[PDB]
RNA sequence: CUAAGAAAUUCACGGCGGGCUUGAUGUCCGCGUCUACCUGGUUCACUGCCGUGUAGGCAG
């Protein structure tokens, strides 16, 4: 939760089969503790051998495309599978569904080391996307060249450098490289306030969110209410529900050096913002945030409003 | 030493979608702006013709069962009715690091099979699984039915460093069998080049590019969408396929499929032909599994007894299994 | 020995859909820019005229019924107000390798179904066959209704090497009969070059053309697509017809049904003509399915007999065993 | 070190047959668009231009 020195601009990333579930609540974009994750994962591969420091992430997303399909009189939707290989005996696997989605994301990565004045800016940027090339942000791969990828060139930016015109000019600037985007942002503090709001006959937080991505046709004495934004359900943390245990007691762990918790995955609230509408692009960066002695795992935009 | 109840691997060699579009042959040369094939709707009104159970077999009933036929929307691609050629598209990239978990329990068992791989690497490269590789991106295995009956295929492969082309190749997917890896010069300069990819050693980004001519109007086969809840039999869609945006394509796990036909070691006959590189290594058309456990040719079999009990397999055993590790897989207990 | 529980043949003889255009006889030669013919619409109200219950025949219900509008709109096709020939054009491939499965459980089924195909063609061509195939082509089956009452009907077919023509044909479609299959010599020729694409022995590519000689503009028949029902009043559209980029057009699989009407070694006749091949050989026009399971020689039972148990039947039903081979489709249980 | 790591949906098919959309009709009345302006490099350190060749008589 450092303020960013700097910020780099993966510009354009088309991903191929990520994971559109997300939490068992949603089925959308995926979500955003992938991309902590993902810029976590640039920091131990790459971020050390530079000797700056990683930590936020902006989503983009300019172009969208799940693979589902609504079946031919329902009203809801299903997703489209892959044929697994067959069993044992060649008989049929048992099916579980993934859903997989196209991305076109940009990504916006806060820098904080001491490292951006040994190093150019060029080259920091060119090593960066030339190690993100090889790896996976949804569990889904991170495609190379197509027919117009033009915009190539990775670009750092010092959002400190220079006056308060520079800055401010700097920045509207680099919106030109978010064109047709949306950045995602978190809104706690909207559901709190919605939750005191209607918290009149049952203020849990579950109705809540579930009574606000959709439309409410109120009657006559049809008034169907205004939608402030384009609010969306997301997973926002893990909570956990289990004692922690030590690095040897659960069975089948990744490791055996990592102490591990049962946990229970933590809705929230968010909704998808234009680049323009954001003031600076230091607020709009995804950080994670743990109190690991509760079971408080979360991630969020920590100072956006 | 135990396994690692953990075991999983993360896939090299790895493809995306192949976008198809179409376009006059002897102007491939310059096929960047060629439109894409779309995917389009027709009606089908079937009959039938299934075989029946002995019981259902009476006249009557065949009578009154195609009086009411079978009606159907399914999807269609051609080419268009002046077009004859089927370029098809996509990028692979070579990543290496293929003796490397992703996720193991075990430190020990970890130790024990980097030092397998590297002695495995050492003792000889990645040289013959990537000649099987180069031929099968070489003819075009990844047209899948695309490629029968077409007159003439070629294969166009660029590697890429930067935005500019490293190498550029031409193969002929006829004169390239689909059966007998033969060696050659080019097969060998671009084996070398994905060698080079699989043990870490560089940057290969290969850019494959088929043409097939098939004539005009023809239809093609893009990949087909696996979907098990439809409508309630009126006005479902019996055949989806499968597109990214507004353009008829295949998936990547079976143009993935189409590479990793490497398997000649299956204790049946070779000359039934290469499989799928898999573990209990089975054919989802033959609908049957080569390669069972209850012999020992299985990849966990020689897997734990080349890395736990160093009972070191064939040398084509050693391919198979490193052919396993490339593929990829989430093994365990 | 039993039959496998999965076989799926291809088909071969693999069309596209014909397009339709239209334009001037003797300007017959110069056919390559003839404009589209473009599906359109009209309206339609017609009056009652089905039959009637007994209990909705009273007077006065009918005269309350005929009163009531019975609006619709439907497609049509027509030919210009100065246009009397109709252009349709359609592409063909004949593949060969016409009795390996694409999909076979057993491995000892398909090698005895192979070695009986391969019996039936070392002993045999796929010389009746492609005379028979290349008879209904030589006529203008593939033009349903658009021959019926037409005065002069004209086959033109190019066999396409690369880009370029290396023999055509030119038939008359109304001397060739709908019903004998005769004896030509230019028939001939086309027989063994479908004969030589069946057998696997060169790459075939057909261009048919046909001109049917109608009138000013007279209604043509596209291939009719499927829509559902709803009550819309004063007229849903109770017609569609199928097109390509704003062309009037026949689905392939009409025009591929129209090319194996060449079965008439039926039980039933044969001065009833040609029926098209197919499992249990059923008209769907006329409700009723020639050759029944019950007298048997269903296309499942002489398989079996002829596969399984080596009961080779007639050499007329191996004729049609081996067209439903060529035909393709999903068999086994 | 990302609800992490893995993945072939396949074959085949005839949408057809028919049809009268009709009858009738008032679009009307009224109006301020003004006010002001340099296309002036050589529309080429050049088209026809002793030598196309940093040398020259060169509608300069």
């Amino acid at each position: 939760v450092t303020d960013p020195e700097a910020l780099l601009l993966l510009p354009r990333l088309s991903i191929q089969n990520a994971n559109a579930i997300s939490s068992p609540l949603t089925w959308g974009f995926p979500s955003p503790g992938a991309f902590t994750g993902f810029v976590h994962a640039l920091q131990r591969r790459v971020g050390i051998s530079l000797d700056i420091e990683l930590d936020g992430v902006g989503i983009v997303c300019h172009r969208f495309e799940a693979q589902i399909s609504q079946p031919a009189g329902k009203r809801t939707k299903v997703f489209n599978l892959t044929r697994n290989p067959l069993n044992r005996d060649g008989s049929t696997a048992a099916i579980v569904e993934e859903g997989r989605a196209h991305l076109e994301v940009s990504l916006l990565l806060g820098v904080h080391g001491d490292g951006l004045d040994d190093h150019p800016a060029q080259e920091i940027a060119r090593q960066v996307q030339e190690q993100a090339g090889a790896m996976r942000l949804a569990g889904g791969s991170i495609l190379p060249w197509c027919n117009e990828r033009f915009p190539a060139p990775n670009a750092e930016l010092l959002m400190l450098g220079g006056s308060d015109e520079q800055r401010r000019k700097n920045q509207r600037r680099l919106t030109r490289r978010l064109l047709p985007g949306f950045a995602l942002v978190s809104r706690e503090a909207l559901l709190q306030q919605h939750l005191e709001t209607l918290r009149t006959t049952l203020p849990e937080a579950t109705t809540l969110d579930a009574l606000l991505d959709l439309c409410r046709i109120n009657f006559e004495p049809w008034q169907v209410r205004d939608k402030p934004g384009w609010l969306v359900p997301i997973p926002a943390g893990y909570n956990a529900l289990s004692p922690l245990y030590l690095p040897g007691e659960v069975r089948n762990a990744r490791d055996r050096e990592t102490p591990l918790r049962f946990v229970e995955n933590l809705f929230g609230l968010g909704e998808w913002l234009s680049p323009h509408r954001v003031a600076a692009l230091s607020d709009l960066l995804w950080y994670h945030h743990a109190e690991p002695d509760k079971g408080l795992y979360r991630w969020s935009t920590p100072r956006f409003v | 030493l135990s396994t690692a109840s953990v075991l999983a691997f993360e896939r090299k060699l790895d493809p995306s979608d192949a976008l198809m579009s179409a376009g006059a042959w002897a102007q491939r040369d310059a096929s960047q702006e060629w439109p894409a094939v779309t995917v389009r709707e027709k009606s089908v009104r079937g009959t039938i013709s299934n075989r029946l159970k002995t019981k259902d077999r009476d006249p009557a009933k065949l009578d009154a069962s195609i009086q009411s036929p079978n009606l159907q929307t399914v999807d269609v691609a051609n080419l268009p009715s002046d077009a004859d050629t089927l370029k098809v598209r996509f990028t692979l990239r070579v990543l290496g690091g293929a003796g490397t978990p992703s996720a193991c329990n075990d430190a020990a068992y970890r130790d024990k099979l980097l030092q397998t791989v590297a002695t495995y690497v050492n003792d000889q490269g990645f040289a013959e699984l990537a000649r099987r590789y180069a031929h099968n991106l070489a003819n075009a295995r990844f047209l899948w039915r695309n490629r029968v009956g077409a007159e003439a295929v070629e294969v166009r492969i660029n590697h890429i460093r930067q935005g500019e082309v490293a190498r550029a190749w031409r193969f002929d997917a006829l004169a390239i069998g689909l059966r007998d890896f033969k060696a050659d010069a080019e097969l060998d300069a671009l084996a070398e080049l994905i060698a080079s990819g699989l043990s870490g050693s560089g940057h290969v980004l290969l850019e494959v590019v088929a043409f097939a001519r098939i004539g005009d109007g023809q239809e093609v086969f893009p990949s087909q969408e696996l979907i098990l809840d439809k409508g309630d039999k009126k006005g479902q869609k019996s055949k989806t396929l499968y597109s990214v945006r507004d353009a008829a394509a295949i998936h990547s796990q079976k143009i993935g499929n189409a590479l990793r036909t490497i398997d000649t070691w299956y204790p049946d006959e070779d000359g039934l032909g290469p499989i799928a590189v898999e573990p209990y290594g089975s054919v989802t058309s033959q609908g049957k599994a080569y390669r069972q456990p209850k012999q020992k040719l299985d990849f966990y079999t020689l897997l734990d007894n080349w890395v736990l009990r160093d009972e070191a397999p064939a040398v084509e055993q050693q391919h198979y299994v490193i052919a396993n590790l490339i593929r990829g897989g989430v093994f365990g207990e």
